[PDB]
């Protein structure tokens, strides 16, 4: 994942569709159930490298299931300091009724997950193998 | 786990008539997010495949009225209200509904206009060809229908064989026939012993075999 | 419009990569794949890259065999497929896809990139034309012995198209090609107007511009 | 990677009037997150104006920056002694160029040079070296040319110069030009000149010594 | 916390790192600038998720470190060469709007000069720029000291020890071929006091712990 393409917009620290990168700071993740990080990208072009800065980036999440499609959903932190979640999870992106998908910013996105143990799991979607790391109780 | 068959493979239709191509599948093709995802491709000779039909209902840009596809699940059906002297070639349908996404076996569509008799040609060897060690004589058969088309030599009036090679031509686009070319690779010391090379064509349209020769050799 | 790579020859055992270039020279938000032709089979699809974000997915069958790489600030994507074999020389066309993803199809396709595989060499083409019923008069070019496949005939630099025809390519027993192509032009032009068959073949890098002249 | 050609490369004013510079970009800078900075010699940069407009803590009202898009001003009410320094103007992505800088200089009335030139010491004769040292003092504008003619003869590539900043006093630049030698090849001459060259000198100037 | 400081200067050699703490907030960021050519962007960083993005250029070679507790980022540039030769600012940016790096630098460090250079530390050898009674320009003559192969940056020289200020002109050092710096001082005094006024000129060169007076004469 690169920076460049990354929205920095912190202050005073159901559709996916499309997200202004002007109300986002943090990286955007999204979950094949395997993490992604999607970076600032122009309105259908080319990812763009202003920390998210200029008013035109935004984060094209258009989403489909995730078989032969997009990412479950997304999630991500917003200016004010709140998860923004979007589409559906595999609230957090969940792959078992306890166990959520690990990641570099779940413990920022999700604090009250902090005590989970992580575990390495396999998860299986249409016919291609997954590996990812995952939290439990 | 999943596949589909196109029937029927081999669609001839006469020009100006209905033509429908059915493609079925094995699992229903709905999806999670209630979007049937079945597409149909036109291939033409030469070119890439290009998209007709990006949903069973949803008709692409740049595609005439002539086109329609209906089924819902695993029956599906590409319906052609008027076939014109466009629509040849191989016609596709892909589902994107299960991974991984294939394409259908292919159907290939042929006119039926009848009775073209081909003109035939024939071009003695070049010198630059007699120069190398092999000579080769090309005969040609241009704008004729049906494709069924026999070709003999004839080197001294003799019959020949073994050492001809044909060649066809997809169905011309423009005005539905063929066009085939006989090649006869010899070397230069075996032909310079005959003086008369022949190519006698035998074809539904001819009544009697018509053939060209050259007197020179 | 698409841009690729042009044809290669690959003995086997080695890699091959294809390019495919988009025609506004940056990238945009849709998804890439590669979908692969045998001689005599179906289209068969290989793999899918979100080059917007860098997410690849490939096909069971190949899978640890081939690779879809693409390079931003290039706009080119790169399809590294190694470990070569006879079976896997086809036409590789790059399509693409929506952002949303597959399963809508491809709107856009490549123009096609033809890999062969084989242990022989590779030979350049020699041309030979055709002298000048029918009720007309005909006219041909004729290329034989090129090693491996395709050549692509203009006549008269492009300005020539009407009643051309180019016929497949003929496999030889000495395991070389030859095609023809010939026209049909009224006899009254025969000795007005020349015509300059432009023969190309990629792998040999060699273009030759033979005149066919009545005799 | 955006490009800031700043213009002009050298402002020649003097003390009371007002200037302005521009910024011109290639690209358009995001949306007005251009800043611009001055430095005076031996010192780091200081930030003047922020967001193309807004005015940073402790700047003075006098200056004030002004533009969008691709071409940006920056303009000083009233220059002071104090201001005459290098400006540089810094871009809204990942590249964040900066310029090459603009000098402002005070226009001065042309003051001819004052050319001095010395023979090498006899302790570096010593040594096996061989410099030659020519000086021009208290001069303007700082265009100025020296050529050394060791025997008469054109020299070149075997001098150096170096330039000093403008000085506050009586905002006059200095140059001195080195030329080096052997000790056998400056033995092997006898006259040693240094020919200069301005715009406040009617005639070329040379202060030439011989061996002895 | 008023300002933030820089950590001093130093030399290395080719194909070396050098590494430069910013001891004093958010958006610590670094710049250089080659002597006499204008300022390079070097890589940002930000305190809140530690990660630091880079300028093209050097991106393969340029590290920024930051240390907990105390603001105390470093600053590490690999595979140093000849083009890196620059005075190095670490800067704070100041009064951040919405977006977090994006936001101008204000406060700047006192400078590191990082000298890349395959030659050794050697202290300088001053010869006397004598005057001439003939040269003079309005009964102004002209004496001076040359600075001559010494290394690295920088030196310091005075004329009796501070006493002869007016008239002094220290030129900058010139690189010359072998990779030494040489300079030069002069000063202008009345042709009168060349025989009856003493001119010393005080040269300091820190580096290599050499300090020489030598005694300018006609
Ligand atoms: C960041 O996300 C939070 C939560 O979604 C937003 O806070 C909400 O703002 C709306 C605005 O009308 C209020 O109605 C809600 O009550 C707020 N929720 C909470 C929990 O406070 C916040 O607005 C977002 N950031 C921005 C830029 O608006
Ligand atoms: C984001 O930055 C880009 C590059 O500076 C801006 O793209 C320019 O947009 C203007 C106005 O729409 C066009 O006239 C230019 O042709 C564009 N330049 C390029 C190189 O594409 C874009 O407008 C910026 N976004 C915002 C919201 O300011
Ligand atoms: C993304 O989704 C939005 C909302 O449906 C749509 O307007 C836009 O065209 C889509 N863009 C792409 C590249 O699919």
């Amino acid at each position: 994942w690169h920076i460049n393409s990354t929205a920095l917009n912190c202050n005073e620290s159901r559709p996916c569709g499309i997200v202004p990168a002007k109300s986002v700071c943090g990286p955007v993740y999204c979950f094949t159930p395997s993490p992604v990080v999607v970076g600032t990208t122009d309105r259908s072009g080319a990812p763009t490298y202003s920390w998210g800065a200029n008013d035109t980036d935004v984060f094209v999440l258009n989403n489909t299931r995730p078989p032969l499609g997009n990412w479950f959903g997304c999630t991500w932190m917003n200016s004010t300091g709140f998860t923004k979640v979007c589409g559906a999870p595999p609230s957090g992106p969940w792959i078992t009724p306890r166990c959520m998908v690990d990641y570099p910013y779940r413990l920022w996105h999700y604090p009250c997950t902090i005590n989970y143990t992580i575990f390495k799991v396999r998860m299986y979607v249409g016919g291609v193998e997954h590996r990812l790391e995952a939290a439990c109780n | 786990e999943l596949v589909l068959t196109q029937s029927p493979l081999s669609l001839p239709v006469t020009l100006g008539q209905p033509a429908s191509i059915s493609c079925r599948s094995t699992q229903s093709l709905v999806y999670s997010d209630g979007n049937t995802y079945l597409n149909w491709f036109h291939q033409r000779a030469g070119q890439p495949p290009r998209r007709l039909i990006y949903k069973v209902s949803n008709r692409d840009s740049g595609v005439p009225e002539r086109f329609s596809g209906s089924g819902s699940g695993t029956d599906f059906t590409l319906k052609i209200s008027r076939v014109e002297a466009e629509d040849v070639g191989i016609y596709y349908c892909m589902q994107g509904a299960h991974w991984p996404p294939t394409f259908g076996g292919g159907t290939k569509v042929e006119i039926n206009r009848t009775v073209a008799a081909p003109s035939v040609f024939i071009f003695p060897p070049s010198d630059e060809q007699l120069k190398s060690g092999t000579a080769s004589v090309v005969c040609l058969l241009n704008n004729f229908y049906p494709r069924e088309a026999k070709v003999q030599w004839k080197v001294d009036n003799a019959l020949q064989s073994g050492n001809s090679q044909e060649s066809v031509t997809e169905q011309d686009s423009k005005d539905s026939t063929y066009s085939l070319s006989s090649t006869l690779t010899l070397s230069k010391a075996d032909y310079e012993k005959h003086k008369v090379y022949a190519c006698e064509v035998t074809h539904q349209g001819l009544s009697s075999p018509v053939t060209k020769s050259f007197n020179r050799g | 419009l698409l841009e690729q790579s042009g044809a290669e020859l690959k003995k086997p055992g080695s890699s091959v990569k294809v390019s495919c270039k988009p025609s506004d020279g940056t990238f945009r938000a849709y998804t890439l794949s590669w979908v692969r032709q045998a001689p005599g089979q179906t289209l068969e699809w290989m793999g899918r890259i979100m080059p917007t974000v860098g997410i690849t997915n490939y096909a069971q069958k190949f899978q640890g065999r081939v690779t879809i790489s693409a390079d931003m600030s290039t706009a080119t994507a790169y399809m590294e497929l190694s470990s070569l074999r006879s079976d896997d020389t086809a036409i590789y066309y790059c399509a693409k896809g929506p952002y949303v993803g597959l399963g809508e199809g491809f709107s856009e396709w490549g123009q096609g990139t033809l890999v062969t595989v084989s242990s022989a060499s590779t030979k350049g083409p020699s041309v030979f034309p055709l002298a000048p019923s029918g009720g007309t008069a005909a006219l041909g070019c004729l290329v034989k012995d090129y090693f491996p496949e395709p050549v692509t005939v203009s006549w008269n630099s492009g300005a020539l198209t009407s009643g051309v025809h180019t016929f497949p390519a003929v496999l030889q027993s000495s395991g070389l090609y030859s095609l023809s192509s010939v026209v049909t032009v009224p006899s009254s032009s025969l000795g007005t107007q020349t015509y300059i068959c432009n023969v190309n073949h990629k792998p040999s890098n060699t273009k030759v511009d033979k005149k066919v002249e009545p005799k």
